[PDB]
């Protein structure tokens, strides 16, 4: 039969945070995989 | 030179823009005073909307309706089409 | 100029005197916030947004520091995180521990920002204890809860500054600085539920919605307010079967997140007085109805009446939309009816300006066009009552800039300062003829604003032309390549879209033919004299009011908030609402009934969709399909046909202009059903500041309560 | 590796619409060969020409493709709905809700409440 | 950008001087030909050492 | 079981934390401000054939209000048995008190 | 003809009373969209009913914006089945197997190429931006030569 | 509804105490109450008039704290403000307070809502 529920499924993300947690994290490349940096003059 | 009997309003649809002619804003530039003083009882609707192809509906009595496009049509041509539409 | 500043290591522009926290914006860097408001004065007293700046001994208050030339800013170092950690500490050392009881909970700022920012635990145990402080009666509508303050200063401005109600302060001082009012009196502020919104906290809530919802139970809506003829921006917040809340959303073209008191707190009249089956009137009680058997009665009254030409009559309200208006267009057109009337006093006889050309009746240069006004002519209207939002606009740009209002009409309390000219046309023809006609001849956008009020006077006709004609006259100033200073006010959401489709009283040979079948699509402020006696009256709409009663039949329809409606505002934006709940008992949509009901009367609408309906809407005027925009009227000068060639000799009567809102508070079904308006007009009738007036909650005279809200 | 079952075959993509044309007949071709085999199995109390007549409905709803990996798709549901039923994995409710044994006017949807 | 670190070394293990000026738009050449031509076309080129 | 302060008043305030963080949604409130002004529930039920009994709301409420019993034979002959309204907890707590304040006392310093 | 309500659409055992009835549906002869939906399994039910996409406004109750970063899609709400009380507990019970659903995209675009492919009616709003103007705590004392308009309280 | 156990919302409380409350009356009707016992069915006291049998508990400093009494067993701490001339109510418990300074007032009220002693 087609699919009717006694209560509804109550999604409850709407309340997900409006501010960002968890912010951008840290680079942990080591330097043997990162381009060279030209040394100054 | 009213219109004839019948016509129960007349629904131009054109663009602000030249991408489709200035003949259909040229014609309602001038027809639409004269096109109103001699029968002031109808409606003759002037709705643009951003391209638009030109067009004119006649609205007869019981509801029935009269399109006609007026693209590529000139000030003139343009002219002679409303014409037909309220003469008879 | 825009100019260059580096904010954490990115490049960013913008114009100079700007505060460094909206250059963070533009740069994707979030700083955190409690006092800025984008919409308000920076006040600079939370100390959140704290960053570091080079050449700088001390953090900066971002919101309040305006860019430099070249300065390198920190968002994200050991001074900020210190900073942030340190302010928060500060503002939870008395904060009450009420985050289980308070409405603020789940669309908090400070607990966002406390778990982001602060420590994760309290170091405040003192046996001393934390501050607390008194609550206070501000009127029916904010209940306080004050231990919750943090001191923002939000409220105080908005209230002094946006909604121009300097009745809400600061007393105090030190830890013992207190918001409220000193005295304990009303908030008397169409704009007043705004600060429920703005309080970063729980101390300023709403006493309609206090305990009933929690925000992530809630579905979120994107609709339209209807309730006034600026289509506001709306939020509608839905618990299954029920609307629980009225949000403002951003809209900086039209409402710029601010909704008035009756936008806001008349939801609960949406569930209180709703017509959920057809009735049909036998033997002077109303009985009900199936589907079947009262369109079967409809028609069998409309095949025994043979309605010719006009006899059949149509009156549409403040809340139809355009998928109605369209349909019933069609209808009465096919059953020989061209008489289309409007629910307004003098809306069932030709109108004084036209719909051929659609600045005759509309708001021309936008609602944004009052962020550049200088001189502003007011004739006829409230703008108060009318506009409420719109009339805070007008302050804003009067309060920062050198703008000039005068107004021809009834004197009013304002949230700005004007010129009172008169309260006829003598004194309007006067008032142009005189200093502000000269004031509006000389300024840079000049703006002439007419009421929807004018257009129910006896002299609508000759008002209307001595405006244009004054309009023509000065041209290049009032008519240039970017400015329209004509504009014309709507109060209702569905007249403009009215005249967008011609659903318009033609001719005076259409006004004088008497009908006998009326029906009245959500009409219930008709007048008396515009529905005969014996005339079979068919009603359809959402609620049991002055029109259903008095009708043979009642046919219910959707709501607003149960439909996807096209609206047309007063300056020509198309907006659509959005179906928050679905419909309730047996009723159906209007577009459906009015489609339902061309087959029983013999002649059936081609369309079977809402998409054919809108291929219909979209080729009477094509800017129905384009939506949230506003279309450039081409032939803007075609206007004086209509305003001034068609109204040339009229019977000027002298009689003053009205005022055409008596009730703010009750305007439309919906308002006249909410219990929430009903206790806003009784405490504003007597002036009872308490929260729980006519609410449930213990007084002094009410030592065991009530369960009644709204009695 | 573990044996495959009775019916099953390899996941293989179509070469041209060639292989595809004759493959779909073959399928075609193997399902109503089988009817007279299902309902002795399901126990149906129709005739089989009825349970042909929803094979070849099933057939026509993808008669209007022109895409060789939307059919390679349907190639493959047929084939494990084919292997499904020929094994008896699938029961009698199974094969029954496969049989059904919308207004058709606007007027009657409305009458009725929304269909 | 392997190609990049075949090309000019790594901030550990540079390949050749990259001082000053001059050398960073030869920086950006070992980025560009990663981006042109990826790792495969490299050790064409370049041969089998 | 649903449970009261020494003086007879319910201890639940409606926050509706449970409600959210259930796994199961097996509890359904709505509340009001009381006719004296008090933040309490008009509903409160759990589908009891819901519920996964893994104790989650009791650990979230602020004030011990919600409380799973030391009980576990209350087997019934119909499924709407099950069903508990804010009657049947109540009631539940009405009875059960003295474990339910004896279990807490003993468990307390471990939460 | 004209993006009409076709009666003849087959029904299949996912139809109910709340069905819409469907303009069109996939059949696999479309140009350059897979038809996704044809295959998908899911019901006609999803090719007879409109979608909304946007850009989630931030609520007027905080200032945090994390929630408008993205484009979500959800499944308009129909006239009936959307919800009805239960009349044993007052539960609100639902024929919309839609209505907790919802699909996040990183742009416009995604979820137009979506839709499409999936056969679902669709309508796409645009966000509302914000106008930027600056704003300077020295406006708060500005001199007046004349009448203070009004009296700024801080 | 033909016993008093059917109708009466609480054996304390005959009327409901809630603006959406659902009579006891309203509730125990239908087929589902037709071979009922209705003084067996769950009927727990209101506690609304419970705690306003409660005595106001009367001090002299402004704030007061409560915290539900039962240590962790209670509720959150929080601080009542006792300066207006009225029994200061705990949001949490509902336990009445009044100050002293408005001893005489409070004792001149034709009523009250907690028994000033
Ligand atoms: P002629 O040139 O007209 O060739 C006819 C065909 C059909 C080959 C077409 O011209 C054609 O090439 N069209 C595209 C291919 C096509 O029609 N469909 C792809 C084949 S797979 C398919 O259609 C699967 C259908 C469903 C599964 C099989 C049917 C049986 C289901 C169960 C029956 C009862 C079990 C209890
Ligand atoms: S405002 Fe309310 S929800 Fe937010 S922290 Fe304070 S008490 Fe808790
Ligand atoms: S009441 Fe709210 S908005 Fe006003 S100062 Fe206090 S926290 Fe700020
Ligand atoms: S968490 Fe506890 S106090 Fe809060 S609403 Fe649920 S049961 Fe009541
Ligand atoms: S114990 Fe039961 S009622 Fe409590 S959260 Fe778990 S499943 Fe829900
Ligand atoms: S935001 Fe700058 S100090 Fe409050
Ligand atoms: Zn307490």
């Amino acid at each position: 039969e087609p699919l009717e529920l006694t209560q509804a499924f109550r999604n409850f993300e709407g309340g997900s945070s409006a501010w960002d947690q968890v912010g951008p994290g840290i680079d942990r490349t080591p330097d043997t995989f990162k381009l060279p940096t030209p040394k100054p003059e | 030179y009213a219109f004839a009997k019948g016509v129960k309003e007349l629904r131009f649809l054109f663009c602000q823009t030249s991408q489709h002619s200035a003949e259909a804003r040229s014609f309602l530039n001038r027809a639409y005073p004269i096109m109103k003083k001699h029968n002031p009882t109808i409606p003759i609707l002037l709705r643009e909307a951003q391209g638009t192809i030109p067009r004119v509906y006649a609205r007869y009595e019981f509801g029935r309706e009269k399109m006609e496009s007026l693209e590529g049509l000139t000030d003139k041509q343009i002219e002679e089409t409303v014409a037909k539409l309220v003469k008879t | 100029a825009e100019v260059e500043l580096t904010i954490d290591g990115k490049k960013v522009s913008i114009e100079a005197g700007s505060a460094l926290i909206q250059a963070c914006e533009k740069a994707g860097v979030v700083v955190p916030r409690y006092c800025y408001h984008e919409k308000l004065a920076i006040a600079g007293n939370c100390r959140m947004c704290l960053v570091e700046v080079e050449r700088s001994p001390k953090p900066v208050a971002s919101c309040a520091w305006p860019v430099q030339a070249g300065m390198v800013v920190k968002t994200n170092s050991p001074l900020t995180h210190k900073a942030r950690e340190g302010v928060m500490e500060f503002l939870l050392a008395n904060h009450p521990l009420d985050c289980p009881i308070c409405d603020q909970g789940g669309e908090c700022d400070l607990q966002d920002q406390s778990m982001r920012y602060g420590a994760d635990r309290g170091r405040f145990h003192e046996i001393g204890g934390k501050r607390a402080v008194e609550d206070k009666n501000i009127g029916p509508l904010i209940k306080t809860s004050m231990n919750r303050c943090i001191h923002c200063t939000r409220c105080v401005r908005f209230m002094n500054d946006i909604a121009g109600a300097p009745e809400l302060g600061s007393t105090g001082r030190g830890n013992d600085l207190q918001i409220g009012t000193y005295l304990e009196k009303n908030l008397d502020s169409e704009l007043s539920g705004n600060v429920i919104d703005l309080c970063p906290v729980g101390a300023l809530t709403s006493k309609p919605y206090a305990f009933r919802a929690r925000p992530w139970e809630l579905k979120r809506t994107e609709s339209i307010d209807v309730l006034d003829g600026l289509g506001s921006n709306i939020r509608v917040d839905s618990r299954g079967l029920e609307v629980m809340r009225i949000l403002p959303r951003l809209n900086d073209d039209v409402n710029e997140e601010w909704i008035n008191d009756k936008t806001r707190f008349a939801c609960d009249g949406l569930k209180t007085q709703r017509l959920t089956m057809p009735l049909v009137r036998r033997d002077g009680k109303f009985e009900p109805a199936t589907w079947e058997q009262a369109l079967t009665e409809i028609a069998h009254a409309y095949q025994t009446l043979a309605p010719k030409e006009n006899e059949f009559k149509v009156i549409a309200g403040q809340l139809v939309e355009v998928e109605s208006l369209v349909a019933m267009k069609d209808l009465a057109n096919r059953l020989g009816s061209e008489n289309l009337a409007l629910d307004f006093p003098g809306g069932s006889q030709p109108l004084a300006h036209g719909v051929d050309i659609r600045s005759n009746y509309l708001f021309n240069s936008k609602i944004w066009g009052i962020e550049e006004a200088d001189a502003i002519l007011l004739v006829g209207t409230n703008p108060r009552h009318e506009a409420a939002v719109l009339n805070a606009r007008i302050r804003k740009q009067w309060l920062r800039s050198d703008l000039e209002i005068a107004a021809v009409g009834q004197p009013w309390e304002s949230t700005f300062d004007y010129e009172h000219l008169g309260t006829d046309l003598a004194a309007l023809k006067n008032a142009l003829s005189g200093p502000f006609g000269e004031k509006l001849k000389k300024a840079k956008r000049p703006m002439i604003i007419v009421g929807s009020g004018v257009t129910e006077h006896p002299d609508a006709k000759a008002f209307y032309e001595t405006v244009w004609s004054f309009v023509e006259k000065n041209a290049s100033n009032f008519l240039t390549e970017e400015w329209c200073g004509y504009n014309v006010l709507q109060r209702a959401a569905s007249r403009a879209g009215a005249f967008e489709v011609g659903f318009v009283v033609p001719s005076p040979e259409v006004a004088a033919t008497k009908p006998k079948f009326v029906w009245l699509l959500g009409a219930d402020e008709f007048d008396p004299a515009d529905v005969p006696k014996d005339a079979f009256i068919v009603y359809q709409g959402h609620h049991g009011d002055r029109g259903a009663e008095i009708a043979d039949i009642v046919l219910p329809g959707a709501a607003y908030t149960e439909k996807a409606g096209t609206y047309v505002n007063t300056e020509g934006r198309v907006q659509m609402t959005r179906a928050a709940t679905g419909l309730p008992g047996a009723a159906r949509t209007d577009w459906k009934i009015i489609r339902a009901v061309s087959e029983f009367l013999g002649v059936p609408l081609p369309y079977d969709d809402v998409a054919q309906l809108r291929d219909r809407m979209a080729e009477i005027s094509p800017a129905l399909a384009a939506y949230d925009v506003v279309e450039p009227v081409a032939l803007r000068h075609l206007s004086k046909v209509q305003l001034v060639d068609q109204n040339k000799g009229a019977k000027v009567t002298g009689e003053p202009l009205k005022k055409v809102v008596e009730n703010f508070y009750f305007t439309d079904v919906i308002s006249r059903s909410s219990p929430t308006m009903a206790r806003c007009s009784a405490a504003k009738e007597t002036g009872d500041p308490r929260t729980n007036f006519m609410a449930p909650g213990m007084e002094e005279d009410r030592p065991m309560g009530q369960i009644a809200y709204g009695a | 590796a573990v044996q495959p079952t009775k019916f099953a075959v390899t996941v293989r993509q179509s070469r041209n619409w060639a292989d595809a044309k004759q493959r779909v007949i073959a399928a075609y071709r193997a399902w109503i060969r089988a009817a007279p085999e299902i309902q002795t199995m399901y126990s149906i109390p129709f005739p089989v020409s009825h349970i042909r007549t929803r094979i070849r409905q099933e057939f026509e709803r993808h008669r209007y493709v022109n895409k060789l990996n939307v059919v390679d798709v349907l190639l493959q549901q047929s084939n494990a709905d084919f292997q499904e039923t020929m094994n008896f994995w699938r029961q009698q409710s199974h094969v029954m809700a496969f049989f059904k044994e919308l207004p058709s006017n606007f007027i009657t949807g409305f009458l009725e409440g929304r269909n | 950008q392997q190609v990049a670190l075949l090309s000019v070394g790594s901030a550990a293990q540079p390949r050749v001087e990259l001082i000053g000026e001059e050398g960073t738009k030869a920086l950006v050449a070992a980025e560009e030909e990663g981006k042109e031509k990826g790792v495969a076309k490299y050790l064409e080129e370049k041969g089998a050492e | 079981a649903l449970r009261r302060y020494p003086s007879g008043e319910e201890r639940c305030i409606a926050c509706k934390l449970c409600e959210a963080v259930c796994p199961a949604q097996a509890i359904t409130i709505e509340a009001e401000e009381r006719a004296d002004g008090s933040r309490r529930t008009t509903r409160y039920d759990i589908d009891m054939t819901k519920c996964i009994y893994c104790g989650f709301c009791q650990e979230s409420c602020p004030v011990d209000a919600i409380v799973e019993s030391p009980n576990a034979e209350y087997a019934t002959e119909t499924r709407e048995e099950l069903l508990y309204n804010k009657e049947k907890l109540l009631a539940n707590g009405d009875k059960w008190e003295p474990e339910l304040a004896a279990a807490i006392r003993a468990d307390a310093p471990y939460r | 003809p004209r993006n009409a309500p076709d009666y003849n659409v087959p029904i299949d055992i996912a139809t109910s009373t709340f069905t819409p009835v469907p303009k069109n549906v996939q059949d696999g002869s479309e140009e350059n969209v897979v038809p996704a939906g044809l295959i998908s399994g899911a019901p006609m039910e999803l090719q007879a009913r409109t979608v909304r996409i946007y850009k989630p406004a931030k609520p007027a109750t905080q200032s945090g914006e994390k929630n408008t970063q993205l484009w979500r899609m959800d499944w308009d709400v129909l006239g009936k089945g959307h919800r009805w009380e239960n009349p044993l507990m007052g539960w609100q019970s639902s024929a919309d197997f839609m209505q907790g659903t919802h699909l996040t995209f990183k742009t416009k675009e995604d979820a137009i190429a979506f839709a499409e492919k999936q056969g679902y009616e669709y309508f796409v709003q645009e966000p509302n931006e914000r106008h930027f103007r600056p704003k300077a705590y020295a406006n708060n004392f500005l001199y007046s030569p004349g009448k203070l308009k009004h009296i700024r309280t801080k | 509804g033909r016993p008093a156990s059917a109708v009466m919302q609480a054996p304390n409380r005959a009327e409901v105490w809630s603006r959406s409350q659902r009579p006891r009356s309203e509730a125990m009707a239908g087929p589902r109450f037709e071979q009922t016992d209705f003084d067996a069915q769950p009927r727990p006291w209101a506690a609304i008039e419970l705690i306003h049998k409660q005595p106001v508990r009367w001090t002299h400093d402004r704030i007061v704290a409560c915290d539900g009494g039962g240590g962790p067993h209670g509720h959150p701490k929080i601080y009542i403000n006792t300066d207006k001339p009225e029994i200061a109510t705990c949001n949490y418990c509902g336990l009445p307070f009044a100050n002293e300074h408005h001893r005489k007032y409070l004792e001149s009220l034709p009523q009250t809502s907690y028994p000033l002693n």
